[PDB]
């Protein structure tokens, strides 16, 4: 929305929607099956070395019969934040809110 | 019991056709209306009848999904 | 509701515009004046009509 | 009858894409009736190619995803749907795009044939992210005008085709925005004379002299049917 | 119980057609009437229709 | 100079093909020589038609392998390479020849 | 033996070859075998599915197969499981990249070979022949052929004795070369012996 | 500070552009408004009602 | 890319000086072109004397 | 309509 109120980024967010990072750091993007995160050292455990792979929930049905889709929104190579965004669920863009 | 079978009864070659050899819908597809998906009609019930389920009436689309945890014997001699 | 806007702004008149006070020889005339780009929509005028 | 006839004069390309074109010299209050006949007809019935049918190698339908690439096949498709080609010889061709590794795919790394032109070599379509990962879809490029969409091209197709070819919708026409405007024009003994300046952008793919001939032999060929029959 | 249990997912693609509903966010509903051709629509004189 | 060698079986295939490859040459280069028909070779064959014997019973079948001769005069850097990515129609042997 | 082939007698005008390729007197005999070797595989594993024509076409050292069938989706299978299969069978019986393509087969009771598969199966099952002969001729002219002919041969009912028995319906010209003649043959292979399956479906006449 | 934006960009201040018509080539008099609104297609669709 | 030509139907001679040129049928949008070009020069260009 | 298409009559095939 070209004229919004900056609440969208807390509603596509707060609402499970969207695959949010759980832990920070680079990417492996392999993708096509799942989004895969390298995770930075300081957020990262001493045992369990660990990255995080984040599964997409592809065309499916939704209760009222519309498509919950999620799509990557992250390049390959790409630095993500703890708390950000990696995949678009439905209705939404980059993280806002596009209904 | 009813059965899964292409081999739908009275209605000719406008049966077997979206689905393969042993019934039910073969994926993908330009389904509309008045189609068949899974074949599923019972002898006894010159006596058979058409209770497999269609594509409704008005809609289009195509099939993306079939999922089956059917009763322990859906297979044919061996997709199962 | 749009037919009566469309009305009220066809028939009023504004104190000057194309073709203020001439003269025209029937209605037919002044829907031409209208079209071809000769007058306003709104512009007073003396007609003749029957 | 004092009447003129006009011209194509001068004729500039500002790019590839996006070039006006002057017509010299126009009757007074002509300007107005050729340039929105002349923009009616350039901007519904132009003739133009697009893709039509996508086929991709081992797909079952279009919401599927696929192994090694960034945009789903839906986005492929839309991406796909807004190439821009220019066919000579044949109104109906078959093109390839074969690539594997990591980097994008834009429109140049389709295998050309002799007779088919892509003329956006910047035209991204895929984001190849594994280098184990390869595409080969083919793609099926015919000729019409307007708009012809999926649902009635679902039955409306006589050449019974086997089943796996994707249905891209049509977008044929080539023109996408026009304008004219009714200047005076600079004739050395006529002051009541006006030149018609067209501003067309196209698709890249349509030659403006070209376009605005193909135009007026629709006009006319049209009011023949005014000029002979009554 | 349940012996046979076959679920068949469509998926149909619904463009937009006169007749459907849209609105803002202001609730300024409406059902689209006409679904008109580029030509015919109101451009400004930079040529894009709006 | 390209000489150009087109076999095939059937005759309308064979001169859609010739065409093709005119209209090829045409738009790249300048002065194509042109399409000049050579001799048809009807290779006729005899058998007996009978399972066993009757040798009086025949059917003469033919394959008219007909020849198009497509020779361009200027071979230019664009032309010569079009034809690489333009495949001509199945059941059509070419045969280009440079010199 | 009498009569001449219809499809025989017609390829250079109303009907098209199967087979569409060209090769010198060198690697003809090969590609002839070749056809032959899949088409054979083809016919003994999509029996199941009705298919009607193969047309094998090799241009470029790869061999392109079209498939004829009233049903793809058994054919296909899952989208691209099963004809993706067939596929480098196929390239391995030739020795060269293959592709298929599948036609879908519009109206499969006016397309006489499978009609001729249908009233073969329906006599390897046992039923009255007759009544097979009859529903194949009914059905052709019910979904609008010009004219059907039907014909069935030897051990018919198990007699001891073999005969010959042909149902005709509207007009099927066979001296006629423009005629549209869908000509085909099957046979079925039943306890008493053979019985050989002839369907001649004239479509209509071409005009050219 | 939307006329502020909007003499920023290039339009005219007031919001409203003139606008011609496709059909008839010739200019809406008394100039109308055109913008970008975020317009929604809401769930209830003509071909679920029919 | 062939274009529909029409047959002109009907001149329904009201009277002397009255005609109706019902004309069927044209590609969609392109009544409207003609009608608005023929309108526009047998306004303001048809030559004749008064 | 002859008016029309005479005036058009330079730039056509």
């Amino acid at each position: 929305p070209l004229v919004g109120t900056g609440m969208e980024r807390a509603v596509a967010v707060d609402s499970g929607v969207t695959a949010v990072a759980k832990r920070g750091g680079v990417v492996q993007y392999v993708d096509a099956s799942r989004i895969v995160i390298k995770v930075n050292e300081d957020e990262m455990y001493p045992g369990e070395a660990g990255i995080d792979i984040y599964n997409l929930t592809k065309y499916t049905r939704s209760n009222q019969n519309t498509c919950i889709n999620q799509m990557p929104c992250v390049s390959l190579g790409e630095p993500v934040e703890r708390g950000d965004v990696l995949a678009d669920g439905p209705s939404t863009d980059l993280g806002e809110l596009a209904l | 019991p009813e059965e899964i079978t292409a081999d739908i009864p009275n209605v000719g070659e406008a049966a077997l056709s979206k689905l393969d050899e042993s019934g039910i819908v073969y994926i993908g597809a330009e389904v509309t209306g008045g189609d068949i998906l899974v074949g599923k009609v019972t002898p006894k019930g010159s006596d058979v009848k058409d209770s497999s389920l269609r594509v409704p009436n008005g809609v289009s689309g195509t099939v993306i999904d079939v999922q089956v945890f059917t009763r322990d014997g859906v297979e044919k001699d061996k997709r199962a | 509701q749009d037919v009566v806007l469309g009305l009220y702004y066809m028939t009023r008149d504004c104190v000057n515009a194309k073709g203020e006070g001439m003269v025209l020889t029937g209605p037919k005339e002044a829907e031409r004046l209208y079209r071809s780009g000769l007058a306003s929509l709104h512009a007073r005028v003396k007609v003749r009509i029957t | 009858t004092e009447f003129l006839k006009p011209r194509l004069v001068d004729i500039e390309q500002v790019s590839s894409t996006h070039a006006k074109v002057t017509l010299e010299p126009l009757e007074r209050g002509f300007g107005h009736t050729l340039g929105n006949a002349l923009r009616r007809i350039l901007l519904s019935s132009m003739p133009g190619c697009a893709v039509t049918e996508v086929e991709i190698d081992g797909v079952l339908h279009e919401y599927s995803t696929k192994e090694g690439v960034q945009e789903d096949i839906l986005e492929i498709l839309l991406n796909l749907k807004g190439l821009a080609v220019r066919v000579q010889g044949k109104d109906e061709v078959i093109l390839t795009l074969n690539k594997s590794g990591i980097g994008p795919v834009t429109a140049a790394d389709i295998t050309h044939d002799g007779d088919v032109e892509i003329v956006k070599p910047q035209h991204v379509i895929c984001h190849l992210t594994d280098e184990n990962a390869s595409i080969s879809m083919r793609i099926k490029v015919q000729r019409g005008r307007g708009y012809v969409p999926a649902s009635t091209r679902i039955h409306s197709e006589e050449d019974e085709r086997p089943i796996g070819r994707l249905l891209v919708d049509a977008c044929y026409s080539p023109v996408e925005r026009i304008a004219y405007n009714v200047e005076a024009a600079r004739v050395e003994q006529r002051t009541d004379l006006d030149k018609l300046v067209i501003e067309m952008e196209t698709n890249g793919t349509i030659d403006p002299e070209e376009a605005i001939r193909r135009a007026a032999t629709i006009l006319a060929e049209q009011l023949e049917a005014f000029v002979d029959l009554r | 119980g349940v012996l046979k249990i076959v679920k068949v997912y469509l998926a149909v693609k619904r463009r937009i057609q006169p007749g459907d509903k849209m609105a803002g966010r202001h609730g300024n509903k409406g059902v689209i009437s006409k679904i008109n051709p580029i030509e015919d629509m109101p451009y400004d004189e930079n040529g894009t229709p709006v | 100079r390209i000489r150009i060698r087109l076999k095939a079986f059937d005759h309308r295939l064979i001169d859609q093909a010739t065409a093709e490859i005119v209209e090829t040459a045409k738009r790249t280069g300048a002065q194509v020589r042109g399409p000049i028909p050579l001799p048809t070779r009807k290779e006729r064959f005899t058998v007996l038609i009978s399972p066993h014997v009757n040798k009086d019973a025949r059917d003469q079948y033919e394959i008219r392998t007909h020849l198009r001769l497509v020779d361009i005069v200027e071979p230019t850097e664009k032309t010569v390479d079009a034809l690489m990515r333009l495949d001509l129609a199945a059941g059509v042997d070419v045969q280009i020849s440079l010199g | 033996g009498q009569k001449v082939h219809p499809n025989g007698i017609r390829l250079g005008i109303v009907k098209p070859w199967n087979s569409t390729w060209f090769a010198n007197t060198k690697e003809f005999a090969d590609n002839l075998d070749s056809d032959f070797k899949v088409r054979q595989y083809l016919t003994k594993e999509l029996a199941k599915a009705s298919v009607s024509r193969i047309v094998i076409e090799r241009p470029a050292k790869s061999i392109r197969v079209t498939i004829h069938t009233a049903r793809p989706g058994i054919v296909i299978g899952k989208k691209g499981e099963d004809v993706e299969k067939l596929r480098k069978v196929v390239a391995d019986i030739a020795g060269v990249p293959a592709q298929i393509n599948i036609a879908e087969v519009r109206k499969p009771e006016l397309d006489a070979k499978l009609v001729a598969d249908s009233i073969t199966s329906q006599l390897e099952r046992r039923v009255m022949f007759r009544r097979a002969m009859k529903r194949a001729v009914q059905n052709a002219m019910r979904l609008g052929a010009k004219g059907i002919k039907v014909e069935v041969s030897g051990r018919l009912g198990g007699a001891e004795i073999a005969r010959t028995e042909w149902y005709r319906e509207g007009r099927v010209p066979l001296h006629t070369l423009r005629a549209d003649i869908d000509y085909n043959t099957s046979e079925a292979h039943t306890t008493y012996g053979v019985i050989g399956v002839k369907v001649w479906i004239f479509k209509g006449e071409i005009l050219g | 500070e939307i006329k502020e934006l909007l003499k920023l960009g290039d339009l005219p201040t007031s919001g409203q552009i003139r606008l011609y018509d496709g059909r008839t080539g010739e200019q809406f008099e008394r100039p109308v408004t055109v913008g970008y609104m975020y317009m929604l297609k809401l769930n209830h669709l003509v071909d679920d009602k029919m």
